């Protein structure tokens, strides 16, 4: 669904502004996790995070501590999959807001 | 480790959901609480949060933690 990614989209901007965190300088980073979240979410009903494994997906949904944002960004700011950065993060740039284009390049492939 | 414990957090634990520092980094270091749960699993199926010890500390605050960051009192 283009709307759910667009959602998601929405989601991320959003959150890192309203958290003061950065998206990865290297904004391919940021686009593959926003659509592996998009994907959970039309897959589970909740953007369960998409850069871990887990041995029943659906109960983690359920317990929802991994559904972004999950526990450790919430409480510590610590973002595994480098989607929110802090602004002392080697690897955050200055953008809050991705191009929907490079999200669709993601799409694609 | 069992849910009703009491413990202490003896590691640096900062966070930024604390009540009287909201949005601002808080080391949570020497606060003593009460385990609230252990999140091991749900309903019987095995869940992978890696800050499975929630503890209830005073003024309606709570945060997530892994065994070795508290200790019991
Ligand atoms: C997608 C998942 C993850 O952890 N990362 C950081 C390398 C991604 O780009
Ligand atoms: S580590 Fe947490 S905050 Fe970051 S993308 Fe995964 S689920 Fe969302």
């Amino acid at each position: 669904n283009n709307k759910t990614l667009a959602a998601m989209k929405n989601f991320a901007e959003q959150y890192a502004k309203r958290t003061d965190t950065y998206f990865c300088s290297d904004l391919s980073v940021t686009a593959v996790v926003i659509e592996g979240l998009a994907r959970h979410k039309e897959e589970l009903g909740s953007p369960l995070c998409p850069c871990r494994h887990y041995e029943d997906k659906e109960a983690e949904v359920k317990n929802t501590f991994w559904n972004c944002p999950c526990v450790p960004m919430r409480e510590r700011k610590e973002c595994h999959c480098m989607l929110f950065l802090t602004p002392d993060n080697d690897f955050a740039g200055d953008a809050q807001d991705i191009p929907m284009e490079t999200l669709e390049e993601v799409k694609a492939s | 480790m069992n849910v009703g414990d009491r413990v202490r957090v003896t590691s640096s634990v900062v966070v930024y959901h604390h009540p009287e520092h909201k949005k601002t980094a808080f080391d949570l270091q020497g606060m003593e609480g009460e385990v609230a749960a252990v999140l091991t699993e749900w309903q019987g199926r095995p869940i992978s949060a890696n800050l499975p010890v929630l503890v209830k500390f005073e003024q309606r605050f709570k945060a997530h933690f892994r065994p070795d960051e508290v200790t019991l009192i």
